[PDB]
């Protein structure tokens, strides 16, 4: 308001008056439905279980329980669950993903040689943000599974491409270093009050040559007739 | 009756019965809507993609024969068998357990009953399920995790 | 390694200390962003009030031995900072175990009850609790809290 | 010092993490003997000249200055706290000019005053995580600025 | 309501039960998302970086035998076989404890159970998780640590 910047200032001054503020109310509602649905299903204690239909089901339960934990606990999961929940509620929709990963880091003992160490490999997930997905438009949200693609808009590391490529992940890299620079163009923001624009982006050189940044990416999952594509009849 | 004036004990618990009743019902939805389907997406993957030697490592001496971990193809496809549960409607194991106590019981006395079953892993598979995790350990002879790759192999 | 400073350029320690130096450059940035915000929390923690100017005269009659308001902050706000920070301290450490060990299988469980030893070790001889608890003040306070772990 | 590129809860994902650190002269040169440190005539030099912390605590939080750093022994020396930075970062080798790989790794670095490299070494837990932790009030989990009970 | 006044047994157990329940979501995020993270590096250290004497020294008699400090590497790097638990759910070592002595009970009975069971074990094991920790020293053999690391 108008009437604010005088108060700041008499507040300056030593003296005190009344600056305008939103009720709280909503909020609290929100936050007292999130604690709901997290008491529900993420603080118990298995969270997954599985229940059979036949016999044979409850042979190979409690296996299947064990298997399922490794990867809650040490995927780490959890953390990425409670935003799906908030996420629906304070915005109405939640996109949540599911991948599966093996992971492979090297590293350097003391003369000087080098090791491959093998770590976790297990389903991982993730959050999309609401602005990063795409859906198809033709039909319902509930009934995305029906339609023909689904995406997701990515930044990729350097790094992690050059890593992908030995392994034969990825392909056309050279192409792609060049777009470190000014790849990101970021076109949905957050609101105002939030912050973190970032500077200096994604540019750190590196002692003897290159640079170390990020590329703008989009990955897409597409339902397609091959020979109509051109890969295979 | 959201409206205070006092509430005695029924009332109490009455208008909090009421009022967690339209917030279970979202939760309802977003069960059968989104967990699940992300349940049994894990469910496949588990499944399909761990190779074998690696589900010993994971699940160790929960694998107490071929049965408890291979499958074909067909079952993964077709999902058939198990079903995912969340925590909405949850299992009570520990009720189960006291169940097949009683069983146990009864198979003890009547001898004939006792001739067509397996006391032994009754016993075993009723402490597992109460959550002991253990009892494997105490017997006598223990099977290594390369002695049970082993009996998996066949 | 050892990498010397010869003083040379074109040596490797010059190479790696101007890379060094621009990744520590960018990191700043973020902390010159919200240096503002953070302090402005400490004057709400110890309920600073600027001075009014009424309150000089006051301070002046105490002296001579009368009476008079002098102003203050209101305290609620710290009440509750401090509630919290209570509730969060009787979770998580004045349990008597503090880090505890759940198996998957039944290999975990032999070795259960030996590690659990070596982490008490730790955080008692180690003394790790006071740090503790100023990491869960400072989230709570500043909105971020950061620890260190060493051999 | 974080990498600004990653949101905070992130943080395991960047490039790079580090710590704002003082280090007692004592200490260093214990470490010399040890061989955790190097290039140590350099830096004793800098015990008198390298204090300056740009960012500081209100003035009501009471922090205050002892305004007279080093004590002279009855030799001659002088003993007191050079500035310095450690920082982790990932990094390919055969780039930064440590080796012949081309695979990221972590290492770590401790450069002091800004002008010396006085520790170098490669990370070697079998964890790949940066050691460091940390907690935050709000739940959003995309970037933020973080709130605080207070604020 | 949080405030009413005059409260039955009910609000006592109404207004508190859910005012709590604010601060225990906080909990939780906070230990998923930081605590685990420094519990899971504490536990990665003591596994690698101890050397076998020194775990000898640290944790005494508690190490029954081979398995339980021998690790390889592999599991270290996978983190198999252990989880942390933390102060939002607790695991109780009483309870456990009272169902392994009935366990004790019916292997003693119906001797087939007692032929592949180890009793003696069981009664060491019970009694060391409710918390007694000597039980070892009073047995008519005794362990000392060199004798444990060879």
């Amino acid at each position: 308001n108008k009437k604010d910047k005088a108060a700041i200032e008499k507040w300056n001054k030593g003296d005190t008056d009344f600056k305008s503020l939103v009720m709280p109310y909503s909020y609290a509602q929100l936050m007292t439905a999130h604690a709901y649905m997290v008491n529900v299903f993420l603080n118990r204690d298995p969270i997954f279980q599985t229940d059979s239909l036949n016999g044979d089901g409850t042979e190979r339960e409690l296996a299947l329980e064990s298997m399922l934990q490794y990867q809650v606990k040490a995927g780490e999961m959890e953390p990425s669950l409670l935003v799906w929940f908030m996420d629906a509620l304070r915005y109405g929709v939640g996109v949540l993903g599911d991948y599966w990963e093996e992971h492979v880091f090297h590293q350097t003992v003391f003369v000087k040689k080098t090791r491959v160490v093998k770590g976790y490999e297990g389903c991982k997930t993730f959050n999309v943000m609401v602005y990063d997905f795409i859906p198809d438009p033709r039909v319902a949200l509930c009934k995305y599974q029906e339609g023909e693609f689904f995406g997701r808009r990515l930044d990729l590391n350097v790094l992690d491409l050059k890593k992908g490529a030995k392994f034969g992940k990825y392909f056309n890299v050279e192409h792609a270093e060049a777009l470190v620079a000014a790849s990101k163009e970021e076109m949905y923001r957050r609101d105002p009050s939030i912050g973190q624009q970032r500077s200096l982006k994604d540019s750190t050189m590196t002692p003897k040559g290159k640079q170390v940044g990020d590329i703008s990416c989009v990955e897409i999952f597409v339902r397609l007739v091959p020979k109509d594509w051109g890969l295979g009849d | 009756s959201s409206p205070s004036s006092r509430r005695s004990a029924t009332e109490f618990r009455g208008t909090t019965s009421f009022a967690s009743s339209r917030l279970a019902n979202l939760a309802y939805f977003f069960s059968v809507t989104g967990f699940r389907s992300l349940a049994k997406s894990l469910i496949v993957k588990t499944q399909q993609l761990y190779t074998v030697e690696m589900k010993v490592k994971v699940a160790g001496d929960n694998i107490k024969g071929a049965q408890s971990i291979i499958v074909k193809p067909e079952d993964i496809s077709g999902q058939f068998d198990i079903m995912p549960v969340d925590g909405t409607l949850p299992v009570d194991r520990m009720a189960q357990a006291q169940f097949w106590m009683q069983i146990m019981s009864m198979v003890a006395g009547n001898p004939v009953l006792g001739a067509e079953y397996r006391l032994g892993d009754i016993f075993s598979y009723t402490a597992r399920l109460a959550g002991l995790k253990g009892i494997d350990k105490m017997k006598i002879r223990i099977l290594d995790d390369d002695q049970i790759l082993a009996l998996i192999l066949a | 390694m050892e990498i010397l400073y010869t003083g040379a350029s074109e040596s490797l320690h010059s190479t790696i200390l101007k890379a060094l130096l621009e990744r520590i450059d960018l990191g700043d940035t973020f902390i010159s962003d919200n240096y503002t915000r953070w302090q402005a929390t400490e004057r709400y923690y110890m309920m600073y009030k600027i001075p009014n100017k009424k309150d000089k005269a006051a301070i002046e009659k105490w002296n001579k031995g009368d009476t008079d308001f002098k102003s203050l902050v209101m305290p609620y706000s710290y009440a509750q900072l401090m509630t919290a920070h209570a509730y969060m301290v009787n979770v998580f450490l004045n349990r008597d175990p503090i880090f505890q060990t759940d198996s998957l299988n039944g290999d975990g469980t032999e070795r259960e009850l030996a590690l659990e030893s070596m982490l008490q070790y730790q955080v008692k001889a180690g003394e790790m609790e006071p740090s503790l608890l100023v990491w869960f003040m400072d989230a709570l306070r500043y909105g971020v809290g950061v620890l260190g772990d060493y051999w | 010092i974080p990498d600004p590129r990653v949101a905070l809860c992130k943080y395991q994902e960047g490039e790079f993490f580090g710590r704002r650190l003082d280090l007692n002269v004592l200490d260093l040169k214990k470490g010399a003997k040890f061989g955790k440190y190097f290039n140590v005539e350099h830096a004793e030099a800098l015990v008198a000249a390298s204090k300056e912390e740009m960012y500081r605590r209100d003035p009501s939080i009471g922090q205050q200055r002892s305004l007279k750093d080093s004590t002279m022994t009855p030799k001659g020396k002088q003993v007191g706290d050079i500035s310095c930075v450690e920082i982790f970062v990932r990094l390919v080798p055969k780039d930064w000019g440590l080796g012949d790989s081309e695979f990221p790794e972590m290492w770590v670095f401790t450069v002091a005053d800004k002008k010396y490299i006085v520790a170098a070494e490669p990370v070697n837990t079998l964890d790949d995580k940066f050691p460091f932790h940390i907690l935050e009030c709000e739940i959003d989990g995309y970037m933020n600025k973080s709130r605080g009970l207070l604020e």
